[PDB]
């Protein structure tokens, strides 16, 4: 796109806060 | 210093490889030099791919840059892996459950020391969640590093030839039996492919497509992903033309003199590995394989010509060497450099071998002239000669003609040829489909406007010929434009255009994902542009990508940059098949 796919590519953060919630629940 | 397709794609492979380091911060290098390497200091790491993702790697990487990068072994997701659980783990692999799967089990049993996950494309919520719900009854979550959705979910072949892979689609997309689900799901995935490219290319085009058909479906869904992409960031310039391989069939059975082609053509050459005739010698042409880089685009004489000059070249420079002074060799430069000559220096052979044993110069020059019996005896004349080893390439040049025609064809020829097909017994299912393609090949070709402008081997050292060189040297025609290169002409060079060829382009859908809505409508407008992605749904040839940079390769005044590519790139062979299966299909 516009040095924005960086962005777009990097989906750590989003991983974790998930791994996260689904630890809150279970 | 221009950049590739090819070398973007090797850059954001080798930038993962690298931890996708140097990310989140500076630096414009391409192709990091060793003492910067030495500046970070890399460790060895696992590199874990699956059948899919090896298929993009071992395309622009030799194993030899993957050491260069700190990757000791590499492995499929699917084999039985020895633990390495104190070594670092980079998995390259598609979005599917089976590999997330084995992600989490690779995870509990503690095969490396950390993961780096990398998808091929790109991981759905649907499975990022699924992966992290099962990682969080792991008290190991904490040992996946990073995961990264890499939409590097295509192959380039050449530095400007890409594909997706998706084999049969002209067929699947023109079978009156295919679903209109299974359509609109080819449809979205093409429009992935295309989405992975342009995003590797980083650059938003304006995408052109030509109406009415999967083109135009596939260039509106991109155009929608391409804005949403657009919008989720905040709240010259290319082009991407989006053609129906409806736009030029002749092509796709056609002969050519051009190095590459022929060797694409006779000797099915696929993910730089040649293979010449049960009887089958493989010679890998290698990305950055000095001659071929040099010689593809070049006519089979001149080419034939430059490896002896090389040979000749080399046998000297070797001299000088010569003078002074898997296996550590005295001199790997010398070696190297001779084995990539010593591997065309007999491609050139196989490949006369090949002329030879089914004179193949006839077929392209019944070819070039599609019109009166000039032609239409030389052909007759020439499946006169009886073989075998023609049989294909006669339905072929026939195919051609009967497309190129420009005037009927006597329904003679279709009787008298169509007999010598089927009394040799060589199923001519395919020219009942191909008929009708002839509607198209003529609307296309009528609006649009055509511009212009072994020991034996080591022998022919002479500048001139073996007296076989002589007759294909004079048998150099008009290497005129083709349908394609005339609408990618007119597209990127407005101003200097033939008015058919911008009237024709200039029904071509326009759409700008940077926009909202557009207009009323998305009123074409003409602009010129450097880089352009060319994509045909539908079948890709090395005769249009050969074309295509010939043509960005003579652009003086305002360069061009050209990426073409397809579903996928087919053989004018395998294209035959699909095309028969349509007219076994299109019956019952």
């Amino acid at each position: 796109g516009a040095m924005a796919g960086m962005n777009i590519k990097d989906r750590t953060s989003e991983f974790q806060q998930s791994v996260l919630s689904y630890k809150k629940r279970n | 210093k221009d950049i590739s397709l090819r070398d973007m794609q090797i850059s954001a492979i080798l930038k993962m490889l690298f931890l996708n380091k140097d990310l989140n911060n500076n630096d414009n290098i391409t192709t990091i030099t060793d003492d910067i390497f030495n500046q970070q200091e890399i460790i060895w790491k696992v590199l874990i791919l699956d059948i899919k993702s090896t298929a993009t790697i071992s395309s622009v990487l030799r194993v030899n840059d993957l050491l260069k990068a700190g990757i000791t072994v590499h492995s499929l997701i699917k084999q039985d892996r020895s633990p390495l659980p104190d070594v670092p783990a980079i998995y390259f692999v598609s979005p599917t459950k089976e590999n997330i799967d084995i992600i989490v089990n690779d995870l509990k049993s503690d095969k490396y020391s950390e993961f780096y996950i990398n998808f091929t494309s790109s991981l759905p919520r649907n499975l990022l969640e699924d992966l992290a719900q099962q990682v969080s009854i792991t008290g190991k979550s904490d040992k996946i590093k990073q995961v990264y959705d890499q939409y590097l979910d295509f192959i380039v072949t050449e530095p400007e030839l890409f594909s997706l892979e998706i084999s049969n689609a002209y067929l699947t997309l023109n079978d009156p039996k295919t679903t209109e689900e299974e359509i609109t799901g080819l449809c979205a995935n093409i429009a992935d492919g295309l989405f992975n490219t342009v995003l590797t290319i980083n650059s938003i085009p304006i995408i052109r497509a030509a109406k009415g058909g999967p083109a135009e479906i596939i260039a509106e869904k991109l155009g929608t992903k391409l804005r949403d992409f657009v919008i989720n960031t905040n709240s010259e310039r290319g082009v991407l033309i989006i053609l129906d391989r409806n736009i030029d069939f002749a092509s796709m059975f056609s002969h050519s003199w051009i190095y590459q082609c022929m060797v694409f053509d006779i000797f099915k050459l696929s993910r730089n590995t040649v293979t010449i005739p049960l009887a089958t010698k493989k010679y890998d042409i290698e990305p950055n394989d000095f001659f071929w880089m040099e010689n593809s685009h070049l006519p089979f004489p001149e080419a034939a010509e430059n490896v002896e000059a090389a040979l000749n070249t080399y046998k000297e420079e070797a001299a000088e060497i010569t003078r002074k002074t898997e296996v550590v060799k005295k001199l790997p430069e010398l070696t190297a450099k001779k084995n990539t000559i010593d591997t065309h220096m007999n491609i050139f052979a196989a490949l006369l071998s090949q002329l030879e044993s089914k004179s193949l110069d006839t077929f392209f020059e019944v070819e070039q002239d599609p019109g009166s019996t000039k032609t239409r005896s030389r052909f007759l004349d020439i499946l006169k000669d009886g073989k075998t080893n023609n049989l294909e390439d006669k339905l072929r040049s026939f195919i051609v003609l009967y497309l190129t025609s420009t005037t009927g064809l006597p329904k003679d020829f279709v009787q008298n040829v169509e007999n010598y097909f089927k009394e040799n017994d060589y199923d001519i299912n395919a020219l009942k489909y191909v008929y009708k393609l002839r509607e198209f090949m003529q609307l296309s070709n009528m609006s649009l406007q055509n511009k212009s402008l072994y020991g034996l081997t080591e022998g022919k050292l002479q500048g001139g010929v073996g007296s076989l060189i002589s007759g294909i040297k004079k048998l150099l025609p008009e290497k005129k434009t083709i349908p394609i290169t005339n609408v990618v002409d007119a597209i990127m060079d407005p101003l200097n255009s033939s008015q058919k060829n911008l009237e024709t382009t200039d029904s071509y859908l326009y759409i700008d994902p940077k926009i909202t809505r557009g207009s009323h409508t998305r009123k074409p407008k003409r602009q010129s542009y450097n880089k352009s992605l060319v994509f045909v749904v539908g079948g890709g040839n090395y005769l249009e990508y050969q074309n295509l940079q010939e043509w960005a390769h003579s652009q003086l005044h305002n360069p061009k940059k050209v990426m073409y590519g397809s579903t996928a790139i087919t053989t004018p062979a395998e294209f035959l098949n699909e095309i028969s299966r349509l007219g076994a299909s299109n019956s019952s």
